[PDB]
């Protein structure tokens, strides 16, 4: 006579931890969010696709780090909100999550194609572009959220409560695949064959430059992306994919379920902390926004 | 110079649809607001649509809100209104009007030649024709009026002339009237005594829409 | 030739200029400072505009 | 996948064998959707949580008549 | 609050707006060349290589899928202080130079300040240049002939043209004090093929690779 | 005898300098220290004008103190109703190196040019309803540094060539020259009853020409570089020079000398535009430190300053009834300040 | 809408001398922006319109200076200093301040001379007409001057008022004169029952209507 494997050993500890983190992840982001998109709106607005492909990825971090904050008070306590709030809060940060990824995608694609082909995307590089690929990539977002968010329910049970997602039991083995599926193909295996590919060809077109300091301070940085962008999104994704087949590895034990989720609560640590840092990567580099910042922050 | 020639008039059925066009020649025809303007018969002006530069914004009359549509054809310089559902209210000649708006423009500034609508369900009828002389006992003045009177001709369109138009000094034409569902008039010419019954005196009296064309002899009593 | 008719036209206009009769500072700047006063109390960019009758408003 | 927060709750790993007392019964909740199997889990007057299976005939009787 | 007479004005502007926010994007499009010389420096000759108006005078062409606006200031006769920075924004700046012009204070020491007047300026402190040295066919004979020093007293070498072309390049490119933000390209532009305009060609995707470098924010 | 001749030129400045010392027996700052200052003046923004995409050269306000024209680099002579910011034309020009524009006051027409050596006339008021050039006036040089509407028939422009000139539009010739200068003309200035205007060029000279009989009056001399700017006090009887050493000097038609200087250690960039207020108590001075500001004819202290541009403000002008001034700065906005 | 009012028609006055027209709108055209939206359009004898005015004060180009605009918020004039021989025709205001635009009634100004008595003549069917079974007689009354005028028929004495299709002319280009014409029809034995027919034009120059009759024998 006994019950599942008790998730209190190690739960607390975790769930007193986290929050600090989240709040101070929250910080170092929203401040970074904001200046870029106070600065970008106030000084220099959509001249070509980079301006607003940056814009609406600091919107979506925006929204994503807004809704962090939630969660952080989840973790401290319990939840308190309601069941619309939970499925509303998981639909906004799914949408950020994705869009933002998205949006890196674009702003890869935006740089090869202007660096590569400089004659060609002369004329291509237009904002209307640019914001019809912005709304198209929109509606690609939501369309896959919607999946994850639909299934995400408040349930309120006597001991505590919940604000996570039930699959339907009958597919309920299924969905979840579809769920990891979604995740780790959008999450690396694409924004990673698209990136090799478009700075192959920028380090390719850069060799051919003249210069020999701005020339390996820009190869040091396209280097710099890659990899951390590997980085940050490798972890959570590879452990994802070791849970949603967690028995095909052998893992039928409570122990490794608990090793899972510490795994799972450290990683996504991480992925809160690459939003909090996408922007300094995308816009704290060297650039005119630099002296932007400088001139704007000298006029208030 | 500026023009605008409108086209598309005639005759047309109860119920029917018609295109009316207006070619537009001698000015930036894009740059200008368009309005089409109706006059009734023997009555005043009536707004009836107005298509603005570029067809950004189109306003209709509430007698024609939803029957008529206005377009413009700027690379050929033409201004369309299609009329479908035509009433009996609705002949009238249409002017083609243009307007720019801005700061000190002059709108209204331009109006076409105007094209003439008849929407009755009359059928094409040639005209009688009756000469007019002086009666029997009619005393021989110094001068003499001869006439001759038009009746129960469809559409109100006929030209009378005198002498094939050498006596117009003293021709009247008289407004045609509805009577029996055709139209009716006269016409007049004075001339001196000595001149008639010496001279031959005729009216021709042509209705193009039948495209005929009758002569009549005065002769006296 | 040029320079030497640059020179006689030079010389031309600074011997106009030398006839000028020239009126004191003092009056000049007298007569600068009573039309200014004359007409800076009205002067919109001088003294307070009401909003009501400013044709700039939002 | 899912969510951020602490989201770290017990999984089931066992299916009840067969039927406890109804009377007793208190509530019903779903486990997270990351968990390896599903499980309706069943609150009792001891509190005691317990596992069952989704798509069996009888606990399907069950959650439709507690719905 | 708007009469029915003041919307279709608002319209209008509106309309206005909308046509000349295209019209600059069409005009953002064309690459702005700036001719410069002195003299019978060739501007002619790469004019004529490419295919009642006092002044600045334009020549529009296209090559290879791009259009070129090339802006021959020519015949000012005016303070170039006073107009010059209006082509702030200009993309390159073609700078003709006679080589046969050394034996004639001298011409090539005029053509030297000049360049360095123009290279080391407030406004053109990123445009890159592009150096034609024209007439080397001349040139030849004429080193040939006499020697180089005669222009260059610090010169120390061969009389040959390799060697004399070389030196001039170099003292030519060695005038910019900002070798970092702005490079100086060269070609001996006698030559009568297309490799004339295929220099051109190239040394503007280059300077457009580094703007759009600048602006994703690699360098 | 070139060197008598230069010899003689220098003995006249020394006589005219002398005469001018002699006459000079005070300046205005002592005479209006009893004035009450005005005050701190706060102007602020009370429209913001954003339809060009490229330097902004040139503004000139209409006579009814409502419509402005505006020209912009990027090819393009705009024409706003600064009350509602609505753009009534945009003329598109054959030459996009523009440099000046001018407003017919009449506002029948509208004048252009630059470094094309050719100004253009474009009627406002053709029946066809498009904006059309009417003539190209063609006998200058130079760039045309500017141009200004004696009437509908007339208009008087000042070139690079270091000559002015007045011409006929309909028969489009060169009704007068006007020569005198040494260096480059920047500007011109219509006295208020069109008879007579001053001219400033890059000798640091200001010149007054009388328009009927083409001659030079008097040459004002005083500032240490080039002038970029000449307003006519309303009065007509003096005028404002702004210069590139970041001075702007008052200068006298009766008198033919300085009266005051407008400048501070701090300051030290050239001026670009100059404009005096309807009283004539300010003067709006147009600065190449992205920085407006507007001085105290009367007492010469900085009454107050105009920031709102991130670029050189190209070009300053105050309405005819004296409401609002309109800046026009290398950004491609124009400011209505009030 | 809006509802433009003038008067139908304008007094008639002579060349050279000044003449208005009035035109009101049922609600004040008078803008907050300070334009008041009003246009004054001519159209003369067989042409069509062209502005005179608009926004009630500013002249059309290519109009003569003597037609001058006024008027306050609700009440609009247009007035002509010297009249010309080229001013006849009918004046319209129109409002612009709202769609739809709504124009006015239309004042005919026409021009003015000395009175003159009608020449009458009178015709009776013709025998074309005779023997189609129908009967015209008809009244000509040419060259008189004013508009209003009258005609009576008689037969053998006895008036009759039915039947009667009056038709008249505009006013002359070349004398200023009206022509009028009074048809009267029958069926042909109608006709045929009476022996003598009359037409008689009341008209303001005579106090007795000038009489034209014709007996059928």
């Amino acid at each position: 006579t006994s019950e599942p494997c008790q998730k209190i050993n190690v739960k607390q500890i975790a769930a007193r931890l986290l929050p600090p983190l989240y709040s101070l992840v929250f910080i170092f982001g929203f401040v970074g969010n904001m200046l870029v998109i106070l600065i970008l709106i106030n000084c220099k607005r959509l001249k070509s696709m980079t301006d607003i492909y940056l814009l609406n990825l600091a919107i979506s971090d925006l929204f994503f780090l807004l809704t962090v904050p939630f969660w952080a008070h989840y973790a401290a306590a319990q939840w308190d909100f309601g069941n619309t709030m939970c499925q509303l809060l998981t639909g906004l940060y799914f949408i950020g999550f994705f869009s933002g990824i998205f949006f890196i995608i674009l702003l890869t694609i935006d740089r090869y194609l202007a660096v590569v082909h400089a004659v060609f995307a002369l004329k291509a590089r237009t904002v209307t572009f640019g914001v019809v690929t912005s709304v198209i990539t929109w509606v690609v977002a939501v369309f896959a959220s919607l999946p994850g968010i639909i299934f995400t329910r408040s349930q309120k049970e006597g001991l505590h409560y919940t604000c996570s997602s039930h699959f339907p039991y009958s597919q309920y083995q299924f969905w979840k695949n579809f769920q990891t599926l979604k995740i780790v193909i959008l999450g690396l295996v694409l924004p990673l064959l698209v990136m090799v590919i478009c700075y192959s060809g920028i380090l390719k077109t850069l060799l051919r430059c003249r210069n020999e300091k701005k020339r390996h301070r820009a190869v040091r940085l396209i280097f710099t992306i890659m990899i951390v962008y590997f980085l940050f999104w490798a972890p959570y994704n590879i452990v994802l994919l070791l849970n949603t087949f967690q028995e095909f590895f052998g893992l039928n034990n409570c122990s490794s379920s608990n090793r899972l989720d510490q795994a799972m609560q450290v990683t996504e640590t991480l992925g809160m902390t690459h939003c909090c840092i996408n922007p300094i990567i995308y816009a704290f580099v060297g650039e005119k926004f630099r002296n932007y910042l400088l001139v704007f922050f000298q006029k208030h | 110079d500026v023009q605008l020639v409108e086209s598309g008039g005639g005759l047309v059925q109860p119920g029917g649809s018609r295109k009316l066009s207006c070619s537009a020649s001698g000015f930036a025809f894009s740059s200008f607001g368009m309005h089409w303007v109706r006059q009734a018969p023997e009555k005043g002006l009536e707004w009836v649509a107005y298509i603005s530069s570029g067809s950004g914004t189109i306003y209709y009359a509430d007698t024609v809100k939803g029957r008529f549509t206005i377009s413009r054809d700027d690379p050929k310089n033409t201004l369309f209104l299609q009329m479908t559902s035509l009433r009996s209210e609705d002949t009238a000649m249409y002017y083609c009007v243009r307007s720019i708006y801005y700061y000190g423009s002059s709108p209204f500034d331009f109006w076409g030649q105007g094209t003439t609508l008849t929407v009755s369900s009359a059928k094409t009828t040639p005209p009688s024709v009756y000469p007019l002389a002086p009666g029997c006992g009619d005393t021989t003045g110094s001068s003499v009026t001869l006439g001759c009177l038009v009746k129960g001709y469809f559409p109100e369109s006929v030209t009378v002339t005198w002498n094939s138009g050498s006596l117009s000094s003293s021709v009247h034409t008289f407004p045609a009237l509805l009577q029996s569902g055709l139209y009716t008039m006269s016409s007049s010419v004075t001339v001196p005594s000595s001149t008639w019954p010496s001279q031959t005196v005729t009216c021709s009296v042509a209705h193009p829409a039948s495209s005929t064309t009758v002569d009549k002899k005065l002769e006296p009593s | 030739l040029t320079e030497k008719d640059k020179l006689k036209m030079e010389v031309d206009q600074l011997k106009k200029e030398v006839t000028l009769e020239r009126m004191l500072v003092s009056k000049c700047c007298e007569e600068f400072r009573d039309y200014v006063e004359e007409r800076s109390g009205e002067d919109p960019l001088v003294k307070g505009i009401p909003e009501d009758k400013n044709p700039f408003k939002e | 996948q899912g969510p951020p927060g602490d989201i770290v709750l017990a999984c089931c790993f066992a299916y009840i064998a067969r039927p406890l007392p109804r009377a007793h019964i208190k509530e019903y909740f779903y486990t997270s959707g990351k968990c390896s199997n599903p499980a309706v889990v069943f609150v009792t007057r001891k509190n005691r949580q317990v596992c069952a299976n989704p798509e069996k005939k009888w606990v399907r009787e069950y959650i439709n008549s507690l719905e | 609050t708007l009469s029915a007479e003041d919307k279709a004005a608002v319209e209008r502007s509106k309309m206005i707006d909308r046509n000349l926010r295209e019209d600059g994007e069409k005009a953002a499009r064309e690459v702005k060349l700036l001719l410069l010389g002195a003299g019978e420096s060739g501007k002619s000759t790469i004019v004529k290589q490419m295919k009642k108006t006092t002044g600045i005078v334009e020549t529009h062409f296209t090559f290879k899928d791009l259009h070129f606006k090339m802006f021959d200031v020519g015949g000012q006769r005016s303070e170039r202080k006073k107009w010059i920075h209006c082509f702030e924004g200009v993309t390159a700046i073609i700078f003709c130079v006679a080589l046969s012009d050394y034996d004639l204070m001298n011409r090539m020491h005029e053509s030297m300040k000049l360049f360095d007047s123009i290279c080391n300026n407030k406004w053109f402190t990123d445009t890159s240049i592009i150096l034609f040295l024209n007439k080397k066919d001349l040139f030849e004979e004429k080193i040939k002939k006499s020697p180089l020093t005669i222009c260059y007293p610090e010169y120390a070498g061969s009389n040959t043209y390799e060697e004399a072309a070389a030196y001039i390049q170099c003292q030519f490119e060695d005038l910019n004090k900002r070798k970092d933000t702005k490079e100086i390209y060269t070609h001996f532009t006698c030559a009568t093929d297309t490799k004339n305009v295929q220099f051109v060609f190239d040394a503007v995707t280059d300077v457009i690779i580094k703007n759009n470098l600048k602006d994703c924010g690699l360098f | 005898e070139l060197d008598q001749l230069r010899q003689e030129a220098e003995q006249l400045k020394n006589q005219i300098r002398d005469a001018r010392k002699a006459c000079a027996d005070a300046t205005l700052s002592q005479i209006t220290n009893n004035i009450d200052p005005v005050g701190r003046i706060q102007m602020r923004t009370r429209r913001t004008l954003r339809g060009h995409l490229a330097k902004i050269y040139a503004m000139h306000w209409g006579t009814d103190s409502r419509l402005l024209v505006s020209a912009s680099q990027d090819g393009k002579l705009i024409i706003w109703d600064s009350y509602t910011t609505n753009k009534v034309h945009a003329i598109p020009l054959r030459s996009s190196w523009v440099m000046t524009c001018a407003y017919a006051p009449s506002g029948n027409y509208v004048a252009c040019g630059g470094l094309d050596n050719i100004c253009s006339i474009y009627n406002l008021k053709t029946r066809e309803g498009n904006v059309r050039v009417s003539r190209e006036l063609a006998g200058h040089t130079g760039y045309l540094s500017c141009c200004r509407f004696l009437d509908d028939n007339q208009i008087v422009t000042s070139s690079g060539d270091t000559t002015c000139a007045l011409w006929d539009i309909e028969t489009g010739q060169q009704t007068t020259t006007f020569t005198g200068h040494t260096g480059d003309v920047m500007s011109l200035s219509l006295a208020p009853d069109t008879r007579l205007f001053v001219s400033g060029a890059c000798d640091a000279s200001a010149k007054l020409w009388d328009v009927r009989e083409g001659m030079c009056r008097q040459t004002f001399t005083g500032h240490e570089s080039d002038i970029n700017a000449i307003c006519f006090f309303p009065n007509g009887n003096a005028f404002a020079t702004g210069s590139d050493d970041a001075t702007c000097r008052l200068f006298d038609l009766r008198a033919d000398q300085e009266l005051m200087t407008y400048s501070h250690d701090n300051i030290i960039c050239g001026i670009t535009s100059v404009s005096f207020s309807k009283s004539g108590r300010l003067l709006l001075a147009g600065y190449d430190d992205f920085n407006c500001n507007v001085w105290d004819a009367l007492k010469a202290d900085r009454a107050g300053v105009l920031a709102g541009h991130d670029n050189r403000v190209s070009c300053l002008g105050v309405t005819d009834d004296g409401m609002a001034v309109a800046t026009g700065s290398w950004d491609s906005f124009l400011k209505i300040w009030n | 809408d809006i509802v433009m009012t003038q008067a139908t028609s304008s007094v008639p006055v002579t060349p050279g001398e000044s003449v208005s027209i009035s035109c009101r709108s049922s609600k004040s055209l008078l803008h907050s922006n300070g334009n008041t939206y009003l246009y004054w359009f001519l159209q003369r004898p067989g042409q069509s319109p062209q502005l005179l005015i608009y926004r009630m004060s500013n002249l059309a180009s290519g109009v003569p200076d003597r037609f001058s605009g006024s008027g306050s918020g609700t009440a609009f004039t247009l007035t002509i200093s010297r009249l010309e021989a080229e001013d006849v025709g009918v004046y319209y205001c129109m409002q612009h301040l709202e769609y739809p635009l709504t124009f006015g009634a239309g004042t005919k100004l026409e021009l003015k001379r000395a009175d003159a008595a009608p020449t009458v003549s009178i015709f009776p069917p013709s025998s074309e007409q005779l023997t189609s079974g129908g009967a015209s007689v008809v009244c000509f009354l040419n060259n008189f001057y004013p508009k209003d005028i009258n005609v009576k028929w008689k037969i053998d004495g006895s008036e009759r008022q039915n039947g009667v299709l009056n038709s008249w002319t505009d006013q002359d280009s070349k004398d200023s004169t009206y022509s009028m014409s009074s048809t009267l029809t029958l069926t042909k034995d109608e006709y045929e029952r009476h022996n003598s027919y009359t037409c008689e034009a009341t008209h303001k120059t005579s106090t007795s209507p000038i009489v034209k009759s014709f007996n059928r024998n």
